[PDB]
Parts: structure tokens; sequence; C-alpha cells
């Protein structure tokens, strides 16, 4: 048997609306019975430490909320019959480690009398409130293999519209839309429902 | 002012943030607590909802930081406190506003980061040494309608203030 590793690669999510989670990679088998804790606290205050399951051994879902704007330092304590050791530490904001819920209800309306438009409208997840959106807009035809996307630059900011032109007349779309902190620090949010449209000619 | 490690260098970004988070849903918690007491509070918020700075802690906007921190960090306490009574009572009294008991949660928890993050700049740029006490005297004393009138005036002083403070950061 063999003293435990230094864990590393410690990264940490939170998926909108539940507690924190960090994964971290364990290290070479030690062939003994080796225990995992995830240390957090704030400067000012020391979390509940968070021991890894058997199922789930080298990662950790804290049990106290998640609170934005405090930065939360956080670190991997590995050890068995052969030694005791700590991961490097993270010090983070947990606001750059988001995975928001994906924006709903998207719908599709040719508004415009015109032929080569067609305007997408839904409803932002709930973290819009801490956090600005970016988003990612992809649109393909009712019938093609892969879809194509909207220039990133176009859909930096939040927003709960967005007019699709340039399109083909007559013709049925099909679209899906996904967001994440305005920054780029975060998680992508799944794609949301399709929702698809014909336009004009 | 014992720290466990370095305070973050953008506290002052953050209580903003703070603040303004705060100030962002108190309207839809006021409007969460007076729905959820029923008669006779939603026809009149005037009498029993009223903004009252009772013995509440004092705030000058016109302060210098470090005195505008000191009053906030008291008024946080005050404001934490209360909303523990609040909550305790409230889940006895109405124990079906489950969404009530999740955002008074959820208030608490952002206060406490914030006295965290403005204990920080108080000891770290201000060396302070410590802030004096002053909590919400809850007790007993109140048959169940004082409680939901102090706890729906709290909440009311609590909706007015922070906006004060929000913008004065």
């Amino acid at each position: 048997g063999l003293p435990p590793e230094k864990p590393k690669n410690l990264s940490c999510i939170v998926n909108e609306g539940k507690k924190m989670r960090c994964e971290w990679d364990g290290g070479r088998e030690t062939h003994l019975e080796t225990n995992f804790t995830l240390k957090s606290e704030w400067a000012t205050h020391k979390f509940a430490d968070c021991k890894a399951k058997r199922d789930t051994p080298t990662s950790c879902t804290v049990d106290y909320s998640t609170v934005y704007f405090v930065n939360i330092e956080v670190w991997v304590e590995a050890e068995n019959a052969l030694g005791k050791v700590t991961s490097d530490h993270i010090n983070f904001d947990p606001v750059y480690k988001v995975k928001p819920n994906p924006p709903h209800n998207l719908s599709v309306i040719n508004s415009e009398e015109l032929s080569s438009i067609l305007k997408l409208t839904w409803t932002n997840p709930s973290i819009k409130s801490v956090i600005i959106l970016k988003y990612n807009i992809q649109y393909r035809t009712k019938d093609a293999s892969t879809w194509s996307q909207i220039p990133p630059e176009d859909t930096a900011s939040t927003r709960s519209s967005f007019t699709v032109q340039d399109l083909k007349p007559f013709t049925e779309y099909v679209f899906r839309i996904r967001c994440m902190k305005e920054d780029g620090k975060g998680y992508w949010s799944d794609w949301s429902e399709e929702a698809s449209g014909i336009t004009y000619e | 002012c014992a720290i466990r490690h370095p305070c973050h260098n953008n506290l002052m970004n953050q209580i903003r943030s703070q603040l303004a988070q705060l100030n962002g849903s108190a309207n839809a918690l006021f409007i969460l607590y007076y729905t959820a007491q029923g008669e006779p509070f939603p026809n009149n918020l005037d009498k029993l909802c009223g903004p009252n700075v009772t013995d509440f802690p004092p705030f000058h906007a016109n302060g210098t930081e470090k005195a505008k921190l000191v009053e906030l960090y008291r008024i946080v306490v005050y404001l934490g406190t209360s909303l523990g009574n609040i909550t305790r009572d409230q889940k006895i009294l109405n124990p079906s506003a489950l969404s009530l008991h999740s955002k008074l949660n959820a208030t608490a928890d952002i206060l406490r980061g914030l006295l965290s993050n403005v204990l920080c700049r108080l000891c770290s740029k201000y060396h302070v040494g410590h802030v004096d006490v002053t909590y919400g005297p809850d007790t007993s004393g109140k048959d169940v309608f004082q409680k939901k009138k102090l706890g729906c005036q709290l909440l009311g002083k609590y909706k007015q203030i922070i906006a004060v403070l929000a913008q004065a950061f």
C-alpha cells in the first residue's frame, strides 16, 4: 500500500438553484481505504466540511446554500493509513461558476410583414437578476442535418428577443438557444426546447 | 477582526452587487409577507406595514465610507436577527407559506454574506478593531397579531432603508 497523492484539477460548479459541487482527480490507486474531504471557507467563516461518498469518491456537493459576491476558499484533503495531504487552494466568487437553467418558452413570429424575417422571443432563467447574460442562437431549415449559429457578438448581453434575418423565403426554421454569464466565466446552460416557424415569400 | 485568509480585493464592488441584490427582491419579500398573512393586512398596508425607524439603527448617507460601512454593519446585524425571529414565527403562524419561508432564508443568506464583506473592508481598510452590537428584541412580547405586525413593519422599513443604502456606496 501507499500514501495518498495530492488531489488536483479541483473545480466547482453551481447549477442555478442548486448547492455548489466540486470535483477533483484523486490520483494513483492507493490500494488502501482513502477518504476525501472538501473544505470551504469565507475569509470570516469556516463552513461545514464535505465528505465524499463511496458512490461518488471524487466529488462533493456542499451543505450550505450558495451566496454570490463573497469569495470562498476551497480545497481537498486526502487521507489514509499512510498519509494525509491537501490539494492546492482555489479562491473564487461563486458567480463565475454558474450553469444557468436554459432559457424557456422560445417562440417564433413573423412580426415584420417581410419574408426574410423571423423574431424569436423567450423567457430568461431567474439568474438574470444576478448576472448579465450571453447567448448562442442556433437555427437550421426544418430538413437539414446540422445547425447554423448566429454570430456570438450579436447576442452578447441580456435580451428576451432577437430577430433573425437574411433567411430564404417560404422556408420553415427550427431554433434553440442557450445562455451563460456575459463574461464567459461559467458554464453554458443546456439548450432550450426547439421552436419552429415559416417565412413569407 | 479575526481572518482565516486574505480578504478579497474587490470588496466595495461586491457589497455594491450585494446591496443591489437585496434592493431588487425586497419588494417581492414584502409583498410575499403581507399576502401570506391575509386579512387584515393586504387592505391596511399603511398602518400595519409602514416603515417605522423604532430603535432601528441609523444611516447617514452623507457620511464617510468608514462611517457608512459601520452603520451598514449594525443594520445588517439588526435585520439579520430580526429576520430570524420573523421566520421562526412565520414557520409556525403560516406553515403553508412555503414560498415565504424560502425567500426569507434566501435574504438571510445574502445578508450574512454582506456582513462578511463589510467586516472585511472595515478590518482590512480601516483596522476598526471591532464593531458594536445592536439586536432586534423579537421576544414573546406580543399576541400573534403584534408579531405579524412587527414583522410586516420591519419588512416595510427594510424595503425603504435598503433602497437608500443601495445607492449610497
